[PDB]
RNA sequence: AGCAGAGUGGCGCAGCGGAAGCGUGCUGGGCCCAUAACCCAGAGGUCGAUGGAUCGAAACCAUCCUCUGCUACCA
RNA sequence: CGAGAUGGU
């Protein structure tokens, strides 16, 4: 299955391809008949291999030479060593975090899922880049400190330019998270240095606890592949869920459950709402099928449901468990919240609205987060810093410690601040 | 070949692109025909009926053009090659839908044929008013409402 | 060879031809479905309104649609008009000569058989069986093609009468080597999504349920244009038959879902 | 993947179960003192593979191939 | 009461 699982993160145009392909041997794409763009902008990810010979180098599956595709005029190329046999370092599948701030409440879905961050930086915009607090921020307010740096798209950029980026972003990191990540340089067209992202995923990131025995949890995330040939037209494999499992060991033929489920329907509101549970028929991960499975990796999950379901992703940001679990359900929320020091999203060489964030009022809708999950949230009663809230869609977490918020400052929602419930 | 919709900004990076007018120079002496031959796609790419942007070359050069569903020619009468468009292939933007404030021709059109009004409304700095009361077309589009 | 029972045209019905020369007079024209006898159309007679060039209303070669305004049976006259025709008339006339056109096609062929050295083998094959098949409906419209298209599903037409073997054969192929592909002519339109969390059980029911009492081997062809327009064929049968077929396998696709718990649109 | 078009004889639009189909473009001739309008005539010819009825196949019917178009998916 | 514009030596 795997021992960590890891989020590749950025901004817009850091590009996405060839170090996605760099670390894993696989390309992050969505299926649209139309052409591939500087960013997969939407959740995603790369399933992949960490494995060394007996002295420090990132092989390819044919161990002898390190020889390169991305670039048409030249074979930059260097020997791991002697055709010597391959030793694999740990079980590793990474998640293709979204490359836009429109997407904001699915990366820190994303952020939440993964058990560390790898975070990416380009020379196409000026110094100060404002990413590297607005995720990391988020990131700490969720508890998940594993962090490393990765500077991609510097192919034609001088030492002092690349300086003059990480210290300007050494400088403005001092009011939102700890400096104490490592950056790694690449090429992004010649591949140069990528085996050291490689190395450093071994030297910073540790394996997290989980209980392998206590009461089955699940996020899920994705709608996985199910295919139109078929002698019947409906149900002939059933709807698959990819996720990851927080806790306990799991089963082929298992009760399992997603806890916000649905409205059901003829009721007069957020009345009669209830889960949705079925057996497990299938499991899958690493390119091969399962009986069983554990906690703390990326793995599919087959269901009865119908694949109507699962031709787009439906299935963002859902938290699963055993039929009939604890786990309290929300439909309204009573809420306490602060909000950032300055206004976040993007920057250039001087002012442009970045002062602290206007208060709240009830004559408007949000944008809320809980877990890893997200919903629409309408105004009962408000304060600048505290309030009552009646959600668009359900939401369920195992306790109530932090919630993220944002707001339609302007034409679409941004990040604003965070909070817990009451 | 590809361009700018106009020619008036000489910015690479300019928000308006559009393909190549071509046109045919037919017949002879006394029956000479000028047939513009991309016309549904120059159409299709500006958001207008093609009967517009054919209408304004008769207007400003001062001659007849036709229209045939039974062979899909446009047609401005009289050889009009070369230079005699090209010098003011702009003229369609420069003369109707340039904002004012800003050199920003993201802007739409709607017309009430009942009482005798042309609105105009642009998006980039939200400038709007009526067609003007001088200029040539405005009989033509009161006459012929938009799709 | 003459198509039709009668020796000459009656007058004021609709013909085809095909013209041969012009003159200062007229334009003249051998009739198609006699055996190509002589008439003309008069140049006052081509249009109701002045004419530009003749030769772009009629030029040699090319087959017509006329009225006979006059005949006389003795001396063999035909008068030909075509300010006359509407066209409907003209799409009728090219239904009569498409029918009769594929009849002649099998007798001739029919034909090639005992001696074969004369046109009375012709005229003595068209007498009895195809004659007797049609002159009986003149007045209903109907033509010896659809006693052809009768012999073929049930061959009893051919058995009443004195027969060939080429004449059986010959009759059927030249309608069922068109008429074999018989497909296709409806399918449903369901708006379907399914609620159910045992599906990949419960729905091989809704699969399957279409229609009773059938053969254990009897096929059903289920289509897909995306998964919430689910689409089904009608068990093979006409248009002018499956209509109750469509109505049932539409309620029964929806029925084997909300006995299940589910609730649709009706 | 559901349904549709194309596979020149001359640019381009693709007729109908008869060997160009018609409106149009090109080239030449007539009419006039001359140019346009109008009139007339030309252009070397199995139109992707494999079967079958025909006097006949780009155009009556199967089975494969490929790209577009609208829907919209094995990817 | 069909259609019938124009003009380097």
């Amino acid at each position: 299955q795997a021992t960590i699982n890891i989020g590749t993160i950025g901004h817009v145009a850091h590009g996405k391809s060839t170090v996605v392909k760099a670390i894993s041997g696989v390309h992050t794409v969505r299926f649209k008949n139309e052409l591939e763009r500087n960013i997969t902008i939407k959740l995603g990810y790369a399933n992949a291999k960490i494995y060394k010979l007996d002295d420090p180098s990132c092989p390819r599956p044919e161990c002898y030479r390190s020889c390169g595709s991305s670039t048409p005029d030249e074979f930059p190329t260097d020997i791991p060593g002697t055709k010597g046999n391959f030793k694999l370092v740990r079980h590793v599948s990474f998640v293709d975090c979204p490359g836009h701030d429109i997407l904001m409440a699915t990366m820190l879905n994303g952020a939440a899922v993964m058990d560390a961050a790898l975070l990416l930086i380009a020379g196409n915009e000026s110094c100060p880049q404002p990413q590297t607090s607005e995720h990391l921020a988020a990131i700490e307010i969720m508890k998940l400190k594993h962090i490393l740096i990765l500077q991609n798209k510097i192919d034609l950029v001088k030492e002092s330019q690349a300086k003059e980026q990480y210290e300007q972003i050494l400088a403005f990191v001092q009011g939102t998270v700890a400096e104490g990540a490592p950056i790694i340089p690449i090429s992004a067209q010649l591949k140069y240095n990528i085996e050291v992202v490689c190395e450093y995923i071994v030297k910073k990131i540790p394996v997290p606890p989980r209980d392998f025995t206590s009461e089955p949890r699940l996020i899920v995330i994705r709608s996985f592949d199910v295919n139109k040939p078929g002698c019947e037209v409906d149900d002939l494999k059933g709807g698959v869920a990819g996720g990851s499992i927080l806790k306990g060991v799991l089963k082929v033929g298992q009760e399992i459950e997603v806890r916000p489920g649905i409205v059901s329907k003829d009721s007069e509101g957020k009345l009669m709402c209830k889960p949705i549970f079925s057996k497990i028929v299938s499991l899958f991960a690493e390119h091969n099928d399962l009986q069983y499975a554990a906690p703390g990796g990326l793995i599919g999950v087959g269901t009865k449901i119908d694949p109507t379901l699962c031709r787009a992703d439906r299935m963002v940001g859902q938290v699963l468990g055993a039929v009939g679990a604890l786990p309290e359900i929300f439909t309204e929320l009573e809420i306490s919240y602060f909000l950032l020091r300055r206004l976040l999203g993007v920057r250039t060489e001087g002012d442009k609205k970045a002062a602290k964030v206007q208060k709240l009022s009830k004559n408007e809708v949000l944008m809320v987060n809980i877990g890893s999950l997200s919903t629409g949230g309408r105004v009962s009663a408000v304060k600048a810093d505290l309030g009552k809230i009646v959600l668009t869609n359900p939401v369920c977490t195992e306790v109530g410690e932090k919630i993220a918020l944002s707001r339609r400052v302007e034409k679409h929602w941004r990040l604003i601040g965070w909070g817990q419930i009451r | 070949m590809s361009v700018n919709v106009n020619r008036s900004v000489s910015d690479q990076f300019y928000r308006y692109k559009m393909p190549r007018l071509i046109a045919k120079v037919e017949g002879k002496g006394n029956g000479i025909k000028t047939v513009i031959v991309n016309m549904v796609d120059v159409a299709k790419a500006l958001n207008r009926p093609p009967t517009y942007p054919t209408k304004y070359f008769g207007c400003e050069l001062g001659a007849q053009t036709q229209f045939d569903v039974k062979n899909d020619r446009y047609i401005v009468n009289g050889s009009h090659e070369a230079n005699k468009l090209q010098d003011m292939l702009d003229g369609f933007i420069k003369k109707f839908v340039l904002c004012p404030e800003c050199e920003n021709p993201e802007t739409d059109l709607h017309v009430n044929p009942k009482k005798q009004t042309i609105g105009n409304s642009c998006k980039a700095c939200g400038y709007r008013g009526m067609l003007d009361t001088h200029h040539k077309l405005c009989t033509f589009i009161l006459k012929n409402p938009p799709e | 060879c003459r198509f039709y029972q009668h020796k000459f045209p009656e007058v004021e019905d609709v013909v085809m031809v095909n013209v041969r020369s012009i003159a200062e007079m007229g334009a003249y024209v051998s009739l198609l479905e006699y055996n190509n006898i002589e008439g003309m159309i008069l140049l006052s007679e081509l249009s109701r309104r002045r004419i530009r060039s003749i030769n772009k209303l009629i030029r040699i070669g090319r087959n017509e649609c006329v009225v006979v305004i006059r005949v006389d049976k003795e001396k063999g006259y035909i008068d030909l008009s075509k300010r006359r025709v509407s066209p409907e008339e003209a799409i009728k006339c090219e239904d009569k000569f498409t029918k009769s056109k594929t009849v002649y096609s099998i007798l001739r062929h029919v034909a090639e058989v005992l001696e074969y050295t004369k046109d009375e083998q012709l005229e003595s094959l068209f007498q009895r069986t195809a004659w007797v098949f049609d002159d009986k409906y003149k007045r209903p419209g109907y033509g010896a093609y659809d006693a052809f298209k009768h012999a073929v599903s049930d061959p009893s037409i051919l058995d009443s009468l004195d027969l060939n073997e080429d004449e059986r054969e010959v009759l059927i192929n030249n309608i069922n080597r068109r008429l074999t592909p018989q497909a296709v002519k409806i399918r449903a339109d369901i708006e379907v999504a399914c609620y159910g969390y045992e599906g990949i059980d419960a729905v091989k029911e809704a699969l399957r349920a279409g229609l009773n009492c059938s053969t254990e081997t009897m096929p059903i062809k289920i289509n897909l244009i995306a998964p919430p327009r689910y689409v089904m064929t009608t068990t093979t049968l006409e248009r002018t038959e499956g209509l109750s077929v469509l109505n049932q396998a539409m309620a029964v696709i929806k029925e084997k879902i909300e006995e299940k718990r589910g609730v649709f649109n009706v």
